[PDB]
């Protein structure tokens, strides 16, 4: 394989930077890469990936109501509900 | 009646004033404050750049009107308070290498946001000329094996770099401890050694 | 004549510890517009030598990050926009300045960095050989 | 006329320029203290008259950055130690010291000592998940013939 | 030879601020800081100033009664270093057990009026208080004088008021001090 | 108050996955070698699969943020391309700019 | 026929501005970004997070200043500090302009933990750069 003074050498040096010291395949080496990163799930990119929507859109509606927040969409929306309640068409009642 | 808009203070501003009073830290450029009669926008046909009044452009701009020369030289008196004078005995770089073998880097990381967290900010760079260190033929030797790719035969520099601790400190102190431990098993001696 | 009588010092004080020595300090600032990073320059370098700081500049290439979309939103594969990010660099070398020196500039600098400028700033910092370097165990 | 900061006093107190200043902060903070100090404050209060003002009273309450930027401020590691993060060996304690237990736990540490991110709490208990596992696990690994338990 | 290292120089996290305030003037032709730098905007007599003035607090107060009604928005937090006086507050008591716990936590909370409640139900089930917080209780009775402390929302004479808790709670004290009178 | 039922159901993976990230990485790393007994291999096989699962990272989508739009997001920007294009050609983004050479 | 962000002239008579008169192609050649932040250049992270602030606090304002904004806002991120620059029309009262102000600044600090600053420029008119 390799002189044994080689061999020990590197042994040393990987003892002092804290690599693995024992002959170890790659397929246990998955465990040191596994537990060196961060798992992919634990990344902020991952678990935080979308904006906290409901955060938004409650603090949204919020502000619209006591009226700090003038959502036009919104009063678009009511404008053309009431006008839909006028022309006959409504939501039935649930489990009837 | 409705509310009349009173006339920019520019008016009211002398030629022989005290700019950095006007703006003494940054701030968006304002019409109502700038006196030059600054144009942006691209023209029409027949036509002149937008005046400042409304400028969007400008508004764009981070403009400089609050770092002039004058006000860079002010801050700068104002600072010089704070400076300490650099050693004039080792005026050249050879001397820094004579009394200083040891160079640590670390990068620190300035951008936008309301996060300062960077890790990127964490590595450090321990550069030491092995001629500068207290070492014999065999140490010597022992030591270059054992960094193996760490060490530049060209530049005679051994170069460690720590980014194994989340922290700045902690990657200092081990590249420190790492130079201590490398230097001290360079010096030791193991039986395997014999058989070269 | 509404000058202030008598103005107060901000408080300074001398620490019995030595002060830090750095042998170079590479401020590498980043922007999107040529203009704004000549300006900061041009700010840096007046604040510099006013401070009496050695400071040499240099513009490192700039990078283009390119990318590729399609143009259309059901189906037009054969049509697309091609978008840009243009990173400019600028490089301020300083040399031999103090830990005090260059904390206060780098405040200084920092401080009044232009919004869309980013900075990264590499501290060499000089040192003595540890204690127990010296000599083995 | 004549200084007027000088001549005949209440003649009540004596010459003690000490005030009332013996240490008591092991009593709880006193509301009325506290209160005080507003008034103080108020006292103190003026509107920002320039924008540095604004923004020594912004880093003041802390929500402005404080130059020069250092990216780690605010934040200690739990105020671990290099040695702490990286030799975790002293952990293995109730592992074997030698089979292939000892082996994958040598890989694990080994993984955790690299890793910038998780803090030393964290790995500690990774190692105590991975010690109450396989002691768990006691009877697999007595009939698969490894030491352990 | 021998190099000279200079010892360090130390300062606050302001001080470079400061020095740099230190050479800027008031502006002689600018409205006071407080107000928008605007024509339009910048107020024109002393009545324009205050009224400016008190309308960004009223916004100020109507943003924090918000923030303080509806705390579930506001308790993410992406700031590093944290910002603890942008995190939402806490003025109501949680602890419910009839205890030195939830009264104690009224009293920093100053609700007197449940603060005397819990008290006034720990007296009748005889459970532990402490001297300092039955003393912590008088203060703030005295200071407030049975006034509820104003929040967001939900001259002459004597303020005082011949019957009150507080005089009440210091007749029932088991035991005075100094501190006390 | 999600875009749509999809992005619900991706918020839900999300959460889920990081709760037992670290339960999933502590098994996971059990199987991913060849040291310990195939037996302890086997039983930590039957645990990864006893976990629930819409707990694995591979079920978890980059959708976009705004539109949920499930392909055609840009990772950097975490934006289907249709947004990203309407806001970098209103110009509020920075730096992005149309690229021409 | 490219229809992305243009302004198609009709009758010569809508009036336009600076901003709404340029396409797109025009952004590194006339008209500036409307934000300005570090997270889109080489390097950066958190473009994303920037990007979703900078989209909420645009409908933000919006709504907060109903008929009142003359132009799109100007967004500028310094360190952790944030400054909306606004071009705003003078119908409002200026009371109702401090309240908003004061309003809006404190909120949007609270919400994203950031010196959140807001600066208007009044104009008596939407300013029109052409008319198409």
């Amino acid at each position: 394989s390799l002189s044994e003074y080689a061999f020990r050498m590197s042994r040393l040096s990987a003892r002092l930077f804290g690599e693995v010291t024992r002959p170890t395949n790659s397929k246990s080496m998955k465990v040191v890469k596994l537990f060196s990163e961060l798992p992919l799930a634990k990344k902020k990119e991952t678990y935080d990936w979308y904006p906290n929507h409901h955060t938004y859109a409650e603090l949204m509606q919020t502000l619209r109501f006591l009226g700090l927040y003038r959502d036009e969409h919104q009063d678009f929306m009511d404008e053309q509900k009431r006008l839909k309640k006028l022309r006959g068409k409504e939501k039935p009642k649930k489990g009837e | 009646p409705r509310r009349k808009a009173l006339p920019p203070r520019t008016e009211k501003m002398a030629v022989d004033q005290d700019w950095p009073s006007v703006y003494p830290v940054a701030a968006p450029f304002k019409p109502s404050a700038v006196p030059l009669p600054v144009r942006m926008g691209y023209p029409v046909k027949k036509g002149v750049p937008m005046a400042k009044e409304g400028n969007l452009e400008l508004l764009k701009i981070p403009n400089f009107l609050h770092l002039t020369p004058v006000a860079i030289k002010k801050h700068c008196e104002a600072l010089k308070d704070f400076c300490t004078e650099w050693p004039a005995a080792l005026d050249s770089d050879e001397k820094c290498e004579k009394h200083f073998p040891i160079e640590i880097d670390s990068t620190d990381y300035v951008s936008s946001g309301p996060s300062v967290r960077n890790p990127r900010a964490r590595v450090v760079v321990l550069r030491v000329k092995l001629s500068s260190l207290n070492l014999d033929d065999h140490a010597k030797k022992k030591l270059i094996k054992l960094v193996g790719e760490r060490y530049c035969k060209t530049t005679d520099v051994l170069t460690i770099k720590t980014d194994r601790c989340p922290l700045r400190r902690q990657n200092y102190d081990y590249a420190v401890y790492l130079l201590t431990v490398l230097y001290h098993e360079s010096w030791n001696t193991e039986e395997w050694e014999k058989s070269k | 004549v509404d000058v202030p009588k008598d103005l107060t010092k901000p408080v300074v004080t001398i620490s019995d510890e030595p002060d830090i020595l750095y042998k170079r300090l590479s401020v590498l600032v980043k922007g999107h517009d040529k203009a704004v990073l000549d300006s900061y320059e041009y700010f840096a370098v007046l604040a510099a030598k006013e401070l009496g700081i050695s400071i040499k500049v240099h513009e490192p290439p700039r990078k283009i990050e390119r990318f590729t979309l399609l143009q259309s939103v059901h189906i037009y594969k054969k049509h697309r926009v091609q978008y840009e990010m243009r990173t400019l660099y600028r490089c301020l070398e300083l040399e031999h300045l103090t830990g005090s020196t260059a904390d206060v500039y780098l405040e200084y600098i920092q401080r009044n960095l232009p919004e869309g400028v980013a900075m990264e700033v590499t501290k060499t910092q000089l040192e003595q050989l540890p204690e127990h370097i010296k000599e083995p165990i | 006329r004549k200084n007027i900061f000088t001549g005949k006093r209440l003649n009540i107190f004596d010459m003690m320029a000490v005030t009332k200043e013996a240490p008591e902060t092991d009593t709880s903070p006193s509301l009325w203290d506290v209160e005080f100090a507003k008034q103080l404050a108020t006292v103190n209060e003026q509107p920002l008259q320039n924008g540095f003002e604004e923004l020594i009273q912004w880093t003041k309450e802390g929500k402005l950055w404080e130059f020069p930027i250092n990216n780690e401020a605010g934040f200690d590691d739990d105020g671990s130690e290099f040695h702490e993060h990286i030799f975790l060996e002293k952990h293995l304690e109730s592992f074997p010291k030698q089979g292939p237990i000892r082996h994958f736990m040598e890989l694990v540490t080994c993984g955790l000592s690299k890793n910038p991110y998780l803090s030393v709490k964290q790995k500690v208990e990774h190692i105590e998940w991975f010690r109450n596992y396989f002691n768990e696990k006691k009877d697999i690994l007595k009939e698969s013939n490894i030491q352990f338990n | 030879e021998e190099v000279v290292i200079p010892k360090k120089k130390t300062w606050d996290k302001v001080a470079v601020l400061q020095a740099l305030a230190s050479t800027v003037n008031r502006d002689t032709t600018a409205v006071p800081y407080v107000f928008q730098d605007d024509p339009y905007l910048m107020p024109a007599s002393s009545l324009e100033s205050r009224s400016f003035l008190l309308a960004k607090k009223s916004g100020e107060n109507v943003a924090k009664f918000i923030i303080n009604s509806y705390p579930k928005y506001f308790q993410k937090d992406i700031a590093e270093p944290h910002i603890p006086c942008l995190m939402p507050e806490y003025f109501e008591p949680q602890i419910k057990d009839i205890s030195e716990a939830a009264l104690k936590e009224r009293i920093e909370l100053r609700k007197v009026k449940a603060s005397v409640d819990m008290f006034d139900q720990l007296l009748q089930a005889g459970t532990t208080v402490s001297l300092e917080t039955t003393n912590s209780l008088l203060d703030l009775l005295c200071y407030y004088g049975d006034q509820e402390p104003s929040t967001d929302y939900h001259q002459f004479g004597v303020t005082w008021r011949a019957k009150n808790n507080a005089e009440r709670i210091f007749s029932l004290m088991p035991e005075k001090n100094e501190h006390s009178y | 108050h999600y875009v749509d039922w999809r992005m619900w159901r991706d918020v839900k993976r999300r959460k889920m996955a990081y709760e037992y990230a670290d339960e999933r990485l502590r098994i996971n790393s059990l199987r991913k070698n060849t040291i310990l007994p195939k037996i302890l291999q086997d039983v930590a096989d039957e645990e990864i699969a006893a976990l629930p699962r819409d707990s694995c990272p591979v079920r978890i989508r980059n959708r976009c943020v705004m539109t949920s739009r499930p392909r055609g997001v840009k990772r950097r920007w975490r934006l289907s391309r249709i947004v990203f294009r309407h806001l970098a050609d209103h110009g509020q983004l920075s730096g992005i700019q149309r690229a021409t050479w | 026929k490219n229809r992305a962000a243009r302004v198609r002239v009709s009758k010569g008579d809508k009036p336009v501005t600076y901003e709404e008169a340029h396409a797109p192609h025009y952004i590194a050649h006339r008209k500036g970004w409307l934000s300005l932040h570090t997270g889109n250049l080489d390097g950066e992270d958190h473009a994303a997070e920037r990007t979703v602030e900078d989209v909420f606090l645009r409908k933000f304002m919006w709504g907060t200043f109903p008929g009142c904004l003359a132009d799109q806002l100007v967004l500028k991120r310094r360190g952790n500090q944030l400054e909306i620059c606004a071009v705003v029309l003078r119908q409002l009262s200026p009371h109702k302009y401090y309240f908003l102000v004061g309003y809006s600044e404190t909120l949007l600090s609270y919400f994203y933990k950031c010196p959140v600053r807001l600066h208007l420029q009044t104009v008596p008119s939407k300013v029109v750069y052409k008319y198409l």
